[PDB]
């Protein structure tokens, strides 16, 4: 869980953040 | 976006330089260029009418997070779309591209949906 698995997991990480 | 828009695709694995610059062509995108790591890049990108980059992370010589900090330090190219197609999956190193300036950020393997939704996203926020 320290690696994203998923294009939606990358997408909703630099969302949450303001990216 | 003008589809005589110059690529410049960068990544050190030939194979995969095929699969996006043949993603482009079938985009309408035939003015594409390649790099195998990011000095090779930077050298390209000096020549000038490059309008967007897509870069990988992990090459020998210099890697795409340093390729992306040049880029985004050269007052010549510091606005260019630069997007991120990488097996990078840490979550803390897709922070550190962001915080870069990566225009995006696409995890290996990809879909064509995902390369086209990413780049017609670039497109609209920066009125190509
Ligand atoms: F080697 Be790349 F960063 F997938
Ligand atoms: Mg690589």
């Amino acid at each position: 869980a320290g690696v994203v698995a998923s294009q939606d997991q990358v997408d909703d990480l630099l969302d949450s953040l303001g990216f | 976006a003008d589809k005589e828009l110059k690529f410049l695709v960068v990544d050190d694995f030939s194979t995969m330089r095929r699969i996006v610059r043949n993603l482009l062509k079938e985009l309408g995108f035939n003015n594409v260029e390649e790099a195998e790591d990011g000095v090779d890049a930077l050298n390209k990108l000096q020549a000038g009418g490059f309008g967007f980059i897509i870069s990988d992370w992990n090459m020998p010589n210099m890697d795409g997070l340093e390729l992306l900090k040049t880029i985004r330090a050269d007052s010549a190219m510091s606005a260019l779309p630069v997007l991120m197609v990488t097996a990078e999956a840490k979550k803390e190193n897709i922070i550190a591209a962001a915080q870069a300036g990566a225009s995006g950020y696409v995890v290996k393997p990809f879909t064509a949906a995902t390369l086209e939704e990413k780049l017609n996203k670039i497109f609209e926020k920066l009125g190509m």
